[PDB]
């Protein structure tokens, strides 16, 4: 405890030290506080003084109060002990389930993987959803942007990804809530332990939760994302398995970084953001990649301020995104409850080289067929059906079947809907859509290709329907 | 580049024509009525 | 570019686009009636097509103007912030 | 460099003289500079951040900047009193405010001093103004409604206890009106004695003249809705620090109820103004300004506040604290700094339009933008069903409104939807200071969604509402009692309602078509 | 040209990448190795994780490598993956230096 608090300005705190000074980004601990108060070193002002950002409220501090130098950056407990446990930014348990069992404590800040350990020849991450694996494939170890309103399909889709990645793959998942509403956190935590995604009994709960509440000061909401990232890196390097990192909208992470920069006195950038927007964002986005041991695939929510795609935050973000999953409200109204839109959703990995020629052709054909149907819908609203030729009517029937087919049941929602889920595989998915474009199902009824896993299931139902009459 | 001014001028002009004719009719009808 | 003027111009084009869309609806209805009755229908058909084209063109311009309005908004935030910082430095 | 405010000539002179007398530097301070309500104090070490200090005259201050050589204090009063050289003694305690039941029915200052003049305030204990919000575990799912009394809100934008709903709109759109209407509806339980429903109301006034506050209190006393509401006033004349503390003082008063298992509702009026006061203190302290000159932690200022409104689990008592922050948008643009922050913090927002206010739509609620995250979970079992259909019909009508002026030219079955939507919007209108019980809301919304209103003329919808409620209230009282106790619209009651409504429309004097 | 040996036409190729994802550069090198076009290519990588000065400096380092060929009679082709990234990095360093920002917060220089 060779340090003292020289001055206190809101969240920012300056510490006067003696002798050796803490290396930048180290974590300091104040003594005598009611709760553990950690300070992250930001810069060396000189005269044996450092300026730091508080992780918690600085209320009740006193000048001359002793401070201890931990000697390393914020170290969080990593391992399977975090599974099913809610963790703080500094690694404390906030679930009232006792101390966390940790194999090791990793630092929040570390250099991204080298150029050598980088993985080349990006490959698909088979999530199990027909539409995603067909039109907007998820690149293994790549950033994914989820555009979805409040409660369209978001939470159920997230849980399905976790469960499917746990079953088909051996990997876990990590949900990092960057500045999330505390009420939503309780709903999510309770939403789990009901769908069984996490349980109190050990050996289960293939998902960890890191939460930085809005009521937390800047510096916590900014580093909580890195905390979740670190939890996932352990599984990648040591366990060697694929990890899935969910990040509550990254815009709040970007916003928190902007606030600490302002507090530190740095001149703001173009539209009020910090000068280090690219770097602050690139750090996290680069530690997320595929390596020789494993991969970390990140699904992150995107909030576009003022609906301006050219805003610096979403722009610098899109620079990293490999695919985008857009959830649409209209799809929910129609009764399809994967909300993803086939046309708006895109994947940079979708090209005839990364994936087979046939997969690319099927996706393009499906998109063209759906796009043509959209144009005709605007027409019939004004003219009518009879005005359409026979080819146009055939296209409408074919497009409706495909659109209804894009829906599928999820295991997580089976208890609610009463229909069991389906983990459609990649190969059968592509084969089914190719056959459908040929017209194998034009004779069967539209209501048959609804919540069906594979083409064979819909075909069998159609033959059964024919038998009824 | 001013489309708002175009609409405003259009609106004003058409209203004036229509309601100028109405004013003619109203003066005639009330005059016919006031004389008797 | 005086965001106030841009927003006014954006508002005008939206009303134009809205009114033009409504007339296309009306023209379709009236064109149907004439074809049922059957040059008058030709007038209605041209009007419907022309309103569709006009609403389409107005929409493109409105999107383009929206880009400029966002661009101008970002610059205004930046310019005001620089004034505040320059005053606070000294 | 330039200089340091701690290098005053008087302090430096003592060092040069060589006399080591500091007159008890710890717990005592000497003012070095005073300006714009901010006093820098040399010494006064051992002073906690956010602590109250007493000046020689008697006015208090808050130590907000603990610097190496001085302390930047914000004076809680008029800056003219104290001058350079004055002595400052630390009170030794963080700012706290009294709490209890004996406060309901009294107007208070930001620090708990009663300004109404009714007499001395007698309370048991006091609570700290600044504390951490409940965690994730102490909380509980929002499953209980907070009936504002407004038809549009209770139906389309439901508010559950423990929820954070933002009343956002331009100036003079009817925001404060909604807050007062909520307070009035909560009075039935206190009069009747339904402890489960009793919801204590707290009104926080920030940057408002004392004249409107007196009018506000008179209205509450007129409607008798006083004696269960608390008014915290930080008027425009009050210093900026007071306008900054008022919301936290009110939130603490509400936490008292929440901890004890009681339910409380807190309304912050002109919350945006509170940010302005904080900005002033920050700029005068020379802290780095951000966008629109607001400090970097302005967002934080609001979060730590709003996050204190929560629904505690049954173990702690089951209490709750519902918040209703107000925001004034200048040009109806929510892309500003403070609106975006408070929208990202809160669950849902009630967006008020001025154009609708002109068109005669009062309350001028834009259901298109207005959204509630909790949603149906808050509504009673009876509403949820009909409310869903109502929302759909309004969405289709807003889509079609673009063709309203072209009514006869368009085909049938579309102009009919337009006519139906008009009846509904007219039904959703409501007078000021006229809150409706939830049971009566169900009957009216039922008459609207079923389509019976399409017969009447739009101008007669409101007359039917008041007149039909009087008949149902008089004759069919068991029907309403069931809806109130059971909380759901049973099939039998549905049929009973479906039969008498059209029959009433016929025997009613109001015309139809 | 490198295969046939027609020196007059062959020109070496430099590929600087500022603020580019590390994975993107790795895949790029793999493609270049697949076509056996890496024997005459150079890559100067300054990814997003790298500090701003490195991004600001990489293009100049690459250009110097090219001036070697230019001054020695040979022909070199240098590519600058987005320079907009370099400007952002330079803007970062300048703002951090307390220099006055211009339009879009970019330094005057
Ligand atoms: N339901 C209503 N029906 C008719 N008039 C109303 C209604 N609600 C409000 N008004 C009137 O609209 C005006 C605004 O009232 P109110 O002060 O409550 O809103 P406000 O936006 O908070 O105003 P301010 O900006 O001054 O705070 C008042 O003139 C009020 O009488
Ligand atoms: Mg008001």
């Amino acid at each position: 405890a060779n340090g003292q608090v020289s001055q206190v300005i809101g969240a920012v705190v300056d510490v006067q030290f003696e002798g050796e000074l803490p290396q930048i980004l180290n974590a300091l601990e104040v003594q005598g506080t009611q709760h553990r108060l950690v300070l992250e070193v930001a810069q060396h002002l000189g005269d044996s003084r450092v300026r730091t950002i508080a992780m918690d409220s600085t209320e009740g501090l006193v000048r001359g109060q002793p401070v201890v130098d931990t000697g390393l950056p914020i170290s969080v407990p990593v391992g399977p002990g975090t599974l099913g446990r809610i963790m703080n930014v500094i690694g404390e348990p906030i679930d009232q389930r006792g101390p966390i069992k940790a194999a090791k404590l990793y630092p929040i800040h570390r250099d991204a993987p080298s150029f050598t350990d980088q993985a080349t020849s990006a490959e698909i991450l088979v999530t199990g959803i027909k539409v995603v694996d067909l039109l907007a494939p998820y690149a293994r170890g790549g950033k994914i942007g989820l555009f979805g309103g409040a409660g369209v399909g978001k939470t159920v889709l997230i849980q399905e990804l976790i469960n499917n990645v746990a079953k088909h793959h051996g990997g876990y998942s990590v949900f990092a809530g960057v500045g999330e509403r505390t009420r939503e956190g309780n709903d999510l935590y309770h939403e789990m332990m009901d769908s069984k995604v996490i349980s109190v009994k050990e050996g289960e709960s293939r998902c960890a939760l890191i939460f930085g509440q809005m009521n937390e000061p800047p510096g916590a909401r900014a580093r909580v994302g890195l905390t979740g990232l670190t939890v996932a890196e352990y599984f990648r390097d040591e366990e060697g398995k694929d990890v899935l990192l969910f990040v509550d909208n990254i815009f709040r992470f970007t916003q928190a970084c902007s606030e600490v920069s302002a507090l530190l006195g740095r001149i703001p950038s173009a539209v009020g953001y910090q000068p280090t927007l690219a770097t602050d964002l690139g750090a996290l986005q680069e530690r997320i990649t595929t390596t020789q041991k494993g991969s970390i695939t990140s699904v992150q929510a995107i909030y576009v301020p003022a609906d301006d795609l050219t805003d610096p935050a979403p722009a610098t973000t899109f620079a990293h995104l490999d695919a985008t999953t857009v959830l649409n409200r209209g799809l929910t109204e129609l009764g399809i409850y994967p909300a993803v839109d086939p046309l708006d959703s895109t994947s940079r990995m979708l090209d005839p080289i990364t994936i087979g020629e046939e997969h690319y052709t099927v996706a393009r054909g499906v998109q063209k067929l759906l796009q043509d149907y959209k144009s005709l819908q605007d027409i019939i609203a004004i003219l009518g059906v009879d005005d359409l030729s026979e080819e146009d009517k055939l296209v409408v029937a074919r497009a409706r079947k495909v659109q209804k087919f894009l829906s599928q049941p999820f295991f997580m929602s089976e208890v609610f809907s009463g229909i069991p889920g389906r983990f459609v595989n990649l190969k059968q998915n592509i084969a089914s859509f190719k056959a459908l474009l040929e017209g194998a199902g034009d004779e069967y009824p539209e209501s048959c290709f609804y919540m069906k896993g594979d083409l064979e299931e819909s075909l069998a139902a159609g033959r059964a329907d024919a038998l009824k009459s | 580049t001013r489309e708002e001014e175009w609409l405003d001028k259009r609106t004003k002009s058409q209203e004036k024509v229509y309601f100028d004719q109405e004013d003619r009719k109203a003066m005639k009808r009330l005059l016919e009525k006031l004389n008797t | 570019a005086n965001l106030k003027q841009l927003k006014i111009r954006m508002k005008a084009i939206g009303s134009i686009k809205k009114i033009t869309k409504a007339m296309k609806m009306v023209a379709a209805s009236k064109m149907k009636a004439e074809t049922s009755r059957l040059s008058s229908a030709s007038e209605q058909a041209s009007r419907m097509n022309a309103m569709e084209n006009a609403s389409k063109n107005a929409g493109e311009i409105l999107s383009k103007l929206t880009l400029d309005y966002n661009k101008a908004r970002q610059a205004k935030i930046t310019m005001e912030l620089i004034e505040i910082i320059s005053g606070a430095s000294i | 460099k330039k200089l340091s405010t701690g290098e005053a000539s008087v302090v430096l002179a003592e060092k040069i003289k060589g006399i080591t007398q500091q007159n008890d530097i710890t717990e005592y301070g000497t003012v070095i500079s005073i300006g714009d309500g901010i006093a820098r104090v040399f010494g006064l070490t051992k002073v906690q951040a956010g602590e109250m200090v007493e000046f020689k005259s008697g006015i208090r201050g808050m130590a907000l900047n603990l610097e190496t050589d001085n302390v930047g204090v914000v004076v809680l009063g008029n800056d003219r009193d104290i001058k350079e050289g004055d002595v400052v003694k630390r009170t030794g305690a963080i700012v706290d405010v009294p709490i209890g039941e004996a406060m309901c029915g009294r107007v208070f200052d930001a620090l708990g001093n009663p300004i109404d003049g009714l007499g001395p305030l007698k309370t048991t204990q006091r609570a700290r103004v600044e504390i951490k919000a409940p965690g994730i575990i102490p909380r509980q799912s929002v499953r209980q409604p907070m009936q504002t009394g407004i038809k549009c809100v209770d139906s389309l934008v439901p508010i559950g206890r423990g929820q954070r709903e933002l009343i956002i709109g331009d100036r003079q759109t009817g925001k404060t009106a909604i807050a007062i209407d909520t307070i009035l509806n909560q009075k039935e339980a206190f009069n009747t004695g339904d402890v489960k429903k009793q919801l204590y109301c707290i009104y926080v006034a920030v940057g408002q003249k004392r004249s409107t506050i007196a009018n506000l209190v008179s209205i509450l006393k007129q409607h008798d809705c006083m004696k269960f509401t608390i008014v915290v006033c930080a008027t425009a004349s009050d210093a900026a620090p007071l306008q900054f503390l008022a919301p936290y003082s009110g939130c603490a008063i509400g936490e008292f109820f929440r901890d004890n298992g009681k339910h409380a509702l807190i309304i912050y009026d002109d919350l945006s103004k509170q940010a302005v006061a904080y900005r002033q203190m920050s700029l005068l302290l020379r802290r780095p300004p951000g966008r629109e000159a607001y400090p970097g932690d302005v967002f934080y200022l609001h979060s730590r506040l709003l996050e204190r409104a929560a629904k505690m689990n049954d173990s702690l008592g089951g209490g709750s604290l519902t918040a209703l922050p107000v925001i004034e948008t200048q040009a109806g643009d929510v892309s500003a700094y403070i609106p975006t922050n408070v929208i990202s913090i809160t669950d849902g927002q009630i967006f008020l339009e001025t154009e609708l206010f002109y068109k005669g739509i009062r309350p001028a609620i834009n259901v298109g933008l207005s959204v509630s995250r909790v949603g149906s979970a808050a509504q009673i079992k009876a509403m949820k069903k009909i409310a869903g259909n109502l929302k759909l019909t309004l969405a289709t009508y807003r889509e079609l409104a673009a063709f309203s002026q072209f009514g006869s030219d368009l085909d049938a079955k579309t102009q009919q939807q337009l006519n139906t939507g008009e009846r509904l919007v007219e039904m959703l209108k409501q007078n000021q200071y006229t809150p409706m019980k939830v049971e009566e809301q169900v009957c009216i919304i039922f008459a609207g969604v079923k389509g019976f209103l399409d017969a009447l003329v739009t101008s007669e919808v409101l007359k039917f509402e008041k007149k039909f409620l009087e008949h149902v209230r008089t004759n069919h009282s068991a029907l309403l009692k069931r809806i109130r106790d059971s909380g759901d619209l049973s099939e039998v009651d549905t049929n009973e309602l479906n039969t008498i409504i059209p029959l009433f429309i016929q025997e009613g004097g109001f015309k139809l078509k």
